[PDB]
């Protein structure tokens, strides 16, 4: 579906974000999914590995507790030795790759937070019933 | 006061080396034929990038190592279940051939006599056929017998050069470079995306580039390094000039029962008199190319520097001469009267056994052809190397290169959608 | 189990010398291998973990690296607040253990 | 930041002893709690320890003998031991376990970055 | 991530149950997948497999309407023929192991007295508009 | 010069082998150990 894409990634992260479903229509099917075992094999094996990246990032979202929906709040604090910028100067000023390149320090960090979501669910039982 | 936000579909890549599926072109045995790639084509998914500079480097790109690797993978297996000449590697017994022959064809024809088998296992037959002197060895024998086993190319199977699309797999996107003279390297300001590049014909040669793309606007000539002696440089034409190449002698060609379901093709008495392979060259268009190189060259070798064009010198065919397949038949031509200028009739040879790419033998041992060849091909670039006033030559270098420069514009990245940023919201 | 060694018993050393003493395991234990330090009278402190990761605290004098069987400790310049036995330890296979300790004195 | 320790003591072969630490400026209920012992002309051998979630673990060379216990609410930790040898003299120790490198759950680290000053036990007769 | 897995085990259902993602976060990826088709097929099949199994566990979580975090009510009572022990014994006195022999009797009737979120889908549809 | 440990141990055989060209034989010979030899 290019029709639109990765053209997003020309401005700023604000911007980009009303678009994100544009990029994940396309995560899933590549041209040898659209469509002797020597050569061919190769086709097989990519398919496959295609399915698996996707599940990886699905799984990770689930754990997380952000399985649906392309924006997830958290309720984890951002560290301020992550970045030191106006919230309003990264969204207007900067671009996804550049961000993508600031905090790439902290990325298991925060992951490892996310870990809270577990913590929520004990306590959300707890006061269910 | 700030919260983690995850998004997810953000639009960010990085380099990757993934493996690229090809496309084919709809429209029966000829190789590509065979191993399909799914037809494709209303497929110009072509996305124009805004700013996103990125960087390029067409001497880093692994895809010039797949093409090699699937276009030797595909040759083999479209070749190797064919005859397996094991009866041919025997004595011969030769003469010259007699017949009305030209000074330039003078010792280049044999006619061979030797005992071949039979499909019967109790007998053996009195067999003939004429042979170039490329292929034999005087002991005569055949020139690979002593190396490696030979085969028979199969009767139908045709490597035509069919244009293959290539296309990314799902998780990867193939950047475009639209740089107008980009010399290969560096930061590419106009970048597009696409789903699958253009087609790109499997043409296999030496010293010229035939039926490639043009270049745009000026000859552009580039390398990894220009100051480097040891290294190939790569020019291409912003105009195509036409070669003629010609195989005179009508003759045909034997079948030869040579075991149970097994057949040889001999090749049979020339038709007529007998010539020389050869190709022709405009002289016009030959010394407008070089002089549009020569004024490129100057611009890193010096404008008050004089720049001379010299022959191949090296030591085998598949070093020194032009390499050409037409009709099936492989042709070295001689170009030595081509890079003779400082700043057109081609004598050619033919061979049927092709070590193609040296390994162990393969020797596919192109069949006769019946008739005559016509063929005509568009010189679309040049590989030249220096010696270092300074003198270029034609280069060397594996097929690997004739791939390289179409390949110089593309480039595949991988999408990792997941990604944070600092929001105010908090779950 | 993970039999630990260290060596030598003791090291006899003076100021300002590079110095360094080993430990060894008796089964590769891949980098997961603790150093400590402890003075007459005083309870233990850590000073490097997992072979090579500094910790606050330490000062920068002190290093060592190390993986499968052979580990190393080192002073880039010895100071006399440094005599002290030292130790290491094992967090790759339950149940933890522990090498006899090197004693390090300052001449 | 510190291991608030209790006192040594004497005690017969046979005798059962309580021992305890508490967290001073820190919850315990943020840490896995190891005990250690010390035998006079040895290293340290872990003892006991107890998880985040009060899962336990212990050396077969006390396991039946000794028991870890934890009272967040007063940030106390206790080792209740039976059965005491003249083998078992030793300063006892208690130790907070070191920060892990990625989450594991109630999985402790086995390393220690906060040690307590030491209390001596002697078993004789 | 051995950081930590099924050492959970060796408690009881309730400890247990505070550590739950660390061994989700662990069914995904095999040595493989972290990394002459004789032998090598093998490793193709594996990969295959693996994501089968996964998916089959997630739709089945998507059906009872249990997808998406690690605990689900279920609005469905739980019958006295099925076990006989104090809420409390079983959190506080059994593993998790010891749980699943116990009831393995009752897995299929359990699960399918999951499908009555199929009739509460249909009674939100109608008084939702 | 075989000791006595050795002895019928070593034979030395030759035999019309096959050659490149397909219209000779040749004359090659080998050591041989008893174990992968059998007299007929
Ligand atoms: C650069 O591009 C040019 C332009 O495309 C390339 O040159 C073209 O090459 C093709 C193929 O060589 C050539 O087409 C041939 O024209 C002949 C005219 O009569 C045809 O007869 C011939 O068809 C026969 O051979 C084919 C080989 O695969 C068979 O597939 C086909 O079915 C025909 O063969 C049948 O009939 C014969 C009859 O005796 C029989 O014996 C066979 O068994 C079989 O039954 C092709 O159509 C173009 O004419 C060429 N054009 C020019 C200008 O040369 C050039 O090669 C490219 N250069 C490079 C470097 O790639
Ligand atoms: C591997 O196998 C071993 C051997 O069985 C297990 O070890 C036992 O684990 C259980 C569960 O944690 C332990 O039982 C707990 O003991 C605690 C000790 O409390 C003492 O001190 C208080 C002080 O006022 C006294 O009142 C009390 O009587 C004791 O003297 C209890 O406090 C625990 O109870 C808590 O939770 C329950 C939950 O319903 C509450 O109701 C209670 O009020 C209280 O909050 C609990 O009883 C047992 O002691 C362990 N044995 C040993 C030797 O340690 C391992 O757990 C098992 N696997 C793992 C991984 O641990
Ligand atoms: C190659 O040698 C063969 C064998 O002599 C030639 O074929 C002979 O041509 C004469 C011409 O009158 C015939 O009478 C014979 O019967 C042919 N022999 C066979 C076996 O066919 C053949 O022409 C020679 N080819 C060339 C190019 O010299
Ligand atoms: C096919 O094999 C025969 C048999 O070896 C070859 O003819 C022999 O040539 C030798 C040469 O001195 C003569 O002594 C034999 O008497 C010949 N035999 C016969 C039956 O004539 C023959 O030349 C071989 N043919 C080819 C084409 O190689
Ligand atoms: C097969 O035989 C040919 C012919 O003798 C060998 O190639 C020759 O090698 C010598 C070595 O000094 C060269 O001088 C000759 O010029 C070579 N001949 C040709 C025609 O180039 C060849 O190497 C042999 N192959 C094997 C595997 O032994
Ligand atoms: C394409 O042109 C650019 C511009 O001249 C070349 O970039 C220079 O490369 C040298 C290599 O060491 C650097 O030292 C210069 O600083 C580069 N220039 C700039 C402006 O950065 C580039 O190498 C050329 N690439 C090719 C393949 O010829
Ligand atoms: C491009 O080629 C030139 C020429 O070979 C390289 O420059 C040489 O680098 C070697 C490295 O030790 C020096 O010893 C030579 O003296 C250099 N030659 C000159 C004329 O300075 C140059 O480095 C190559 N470019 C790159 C990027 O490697
Ligand atoms: C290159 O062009 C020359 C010139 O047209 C071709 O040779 C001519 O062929 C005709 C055919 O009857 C002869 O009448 C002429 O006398 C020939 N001229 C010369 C100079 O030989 C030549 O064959 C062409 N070569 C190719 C490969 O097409
Ligand atoms: C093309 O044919 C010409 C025929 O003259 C070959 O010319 C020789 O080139 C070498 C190169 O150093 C000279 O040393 C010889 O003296 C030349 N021969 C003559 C008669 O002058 C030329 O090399 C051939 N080129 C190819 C690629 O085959
Ligand atoms: C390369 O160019 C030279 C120069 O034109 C050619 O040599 C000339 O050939 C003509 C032919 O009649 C002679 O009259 C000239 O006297 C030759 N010049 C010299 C300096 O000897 C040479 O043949 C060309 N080489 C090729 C391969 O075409
Ligand atoms: C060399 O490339 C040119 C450019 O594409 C080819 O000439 C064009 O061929 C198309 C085919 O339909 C025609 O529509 C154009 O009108 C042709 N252009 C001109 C200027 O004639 C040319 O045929 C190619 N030559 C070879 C030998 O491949
Ligand atoms: C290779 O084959 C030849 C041919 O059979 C063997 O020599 C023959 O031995 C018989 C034995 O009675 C003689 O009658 C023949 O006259 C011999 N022929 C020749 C040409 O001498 C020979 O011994 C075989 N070689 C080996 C090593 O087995
Ligand atoms: C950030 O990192 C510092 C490091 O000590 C930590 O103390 C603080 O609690 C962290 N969290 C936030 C949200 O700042
Ligand atoms: C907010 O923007 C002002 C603009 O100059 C800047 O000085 C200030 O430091 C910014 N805050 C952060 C966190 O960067
Ligand atoms: C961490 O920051 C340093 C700073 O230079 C950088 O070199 C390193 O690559 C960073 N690590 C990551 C994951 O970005
Ligand atoms: C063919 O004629 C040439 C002329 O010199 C000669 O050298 C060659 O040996 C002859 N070949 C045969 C097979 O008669
Ligand atoms: C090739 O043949 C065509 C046929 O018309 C001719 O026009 C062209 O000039 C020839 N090319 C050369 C280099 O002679
Ligand atoms: C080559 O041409 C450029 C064009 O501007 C000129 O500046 C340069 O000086 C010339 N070099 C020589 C050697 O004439
Ligand atoms: C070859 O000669 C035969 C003889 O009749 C003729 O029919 C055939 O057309 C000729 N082929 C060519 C390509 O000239
Ligand atoms: C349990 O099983 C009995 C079997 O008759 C059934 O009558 C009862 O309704 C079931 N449900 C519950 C929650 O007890
Ligand atoms: C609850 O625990 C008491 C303890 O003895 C037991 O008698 C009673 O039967 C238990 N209830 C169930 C359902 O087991
Ligand atoms: C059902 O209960 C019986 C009781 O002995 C047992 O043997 C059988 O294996 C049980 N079935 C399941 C699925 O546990």
């Amino acid at each position: 579906v290019f029709l639109g894409f990765l053209g997003a990634a020309g401005s700023t992260m604000g911007a980009a974000s009303m678009t994100l479903t544009v990029q994940a229509r396309n995560l899933l099917s590549g041209i040898v999914q659209q469509q002797l075992t020597v050569w061919g094999i190769k086709q097989l094996q990519a398919r496959v590995l295609a399915v698996e990246r996707y599940l990886r990032d699905q799984q990770l979202l689930g754990i997380w507790g952000c399985s649906g929906k392309l924006i997830c709040c958290t309720n984890v604090p951002w560290n301020s030795s992550w970045s030191n910028r106006n919230l309003s100067e990264i969204w207007d000023n900067m671009t996804w790759l550049q961000w993508d390149k600031e905090i790439s320090n902290y990325t298991q960090i925060i992951y490892g937070l996310l870990e809270e979501s577990q913590n929520q669910q004990e306590k959300n039982e707890q006061d269910l019933l | 006061n700030l919260w983690v936000t995850v998004y997810y579909g953000v639009p960010v890549w990085k380099d990757a080396e993934t493996t690229l599926f090809c496309a084919s072109d709809a429209k029966k045995h000829n190789v590509w034929a065979t191993h399909a790639c799914v037809p494709t084509d209303p497929n110009p998914q072509e996305i124009h990038l805004e700013n996103v500079t990125e960087e390029f480097n067409m001497w880093k790109n692994n895809m010039v190592e797949q093409m090699h690797t699937d276009i030797i993978s595909l040759w083999d297996q479209s070749l190797k279940p064919c005859v397996k000449l094991t009866p041919l590697c025997v004595t011969l017994q030769c003469t010259n051939v007699t017949n009305n022959i030209t000074d330039d064809m003078r010792g280049e024809l044999k006619n061979c006599s030797f005992n071949m088998t039979t499909e019967l296992r109790d007998k053996k037959q009195k067999v003939y056929s004429l042979f170039y002197r490329l292929d034999v060895v005087q002991i005569y024998r055949l020139i690979n017998c002593n190396t490696s086993a030979i085969t028979q190319a199969c009767p139908k199977v045709s490597f035509e050069p069919i244009p293959i699309h290539y296309c990314a797999p799902a998780g990867f996107a193939i950047l475009k470079c639209k740089d107008k003279k980009f010399n290969g390297t560096g930061p590419c300001p106009s970048v597009s995306t696409v789903q699958c590049t253009h087609g790109i014909k499997p043409v296999v040669s030496t010293q010229l580039l035939l039926n490639g793309s043009l270049a745009e606007e000026e000859v552009m000539i580039r390398s990894e390094n220009i100051t480097n002696n040891a290294k190939n440089i790569l020019v291409q034409f912003n105009t195509p000039v036409q070669i003629n190449c010609t195989r005179p002698n009508n003759n045909t060609r034997k079948s030869i029962r040579i075991g149970p379901g097994q057949w040889f093709y001999a090749t049979g008495d020339i038709i007529g008199d007998i010539r020389q392979a050869h190709c022709n060259v405009s002289k016009a268009t030959w010394n407008e190319t070089l002089g549009k190189v020569v004024k490129q060259l100057r611009k890193h070798f010096g404008n008050n520097t004089i720049i001379r064009f010299a022959n191949s010198s090296g030591g085998d065919l598949e070093v020194t001469t032009h390499s050409f397949n037409c009709g099936g038949e492989f042709f070295y031509c001689n170009t030595s009267g081509l890079f003779n200028s400082t700043w057109i009739t081609l004598p050619c040879r033919i061979k049927q056994i092709i070590n193609m790419w040296q390994r162990i033998g393969q020797a596919m041992y192109a069949p006769p052809i019946q008739g005559v060849i016509r063929c005509v091909s568009n010189i679309t670039g040049l590989i030249l190397t220096r010696d270092g006033t300074e003198t270029f030559r034609p280069g060397g270098g594996d097929m690997r290169d004739n791939w390289r420069s179409e390949l110089y514009k593309y480039k595949v990245v991988k999408i990792e959608p997941l990604g944070v940023a600092p929001t105010r919201c908090k779950r | 189990d993970v039999v630990m060694t260290q060596s030598p018993g003791f090291r006899s050393v003076t100021l300002k010398e590079k110095v360094s003493i080993t430990c060894q395991a008796s089964q590769t234990i891949g980098t997961n291998l603790h150093w400590y330090q402890q003075k007459p009278g005083q309870s233990p402190k850590l000073l490097i973990k997992y072979s090579s990761q500094s910790i606050s605290g330490v000062p920068s004098r002190f290093s060592g690296s190390g993986s499968g069987t052979d580990f190393t400790l080192t002073i880039n310049s010895l100071e006399a607040d440094d005599a002290a036995t030292y130790y290491c330890q094992q967090t790759n296979s339950f149940p933890c253990t522990f090498g006899p300790g090197t004693k390090v004195e300052i001449k | 930041v510190q291991l608030v320790q209790s006192g040594g003591a004497l005690v017969q072969p046979g005798a059962s002893l309580r021992l305890s630490c508490a967290a001073s400026e820190f919850s315990f209920s943020t840490h896995d709690m190891h005990w250690v012992r010390q035998a006079p002309g040895k290293g340290l051998e872990w003892v006991s320890g107890i998880n985040i979630h009060g899962g336990t673990y212990y050396p077969d060379s006390v396991k039946g003998r000794f028991t870890i216990s934890r009272d967040s609410a007063k940030n106390s930790l206790y080792l209740q031991m039976s059965s005491l040898r003249d083998g078992d003299t030793a300063v006892y120790f208690c130790a907070r376990g070191g920060k892990p490198i990625y989450y594991s759950g109630g999985y402790p680290s086995w390393y220690f970055d906060l040690w307590g000053p030491g209390t001596p036990i002697t078993i004789s007769s």
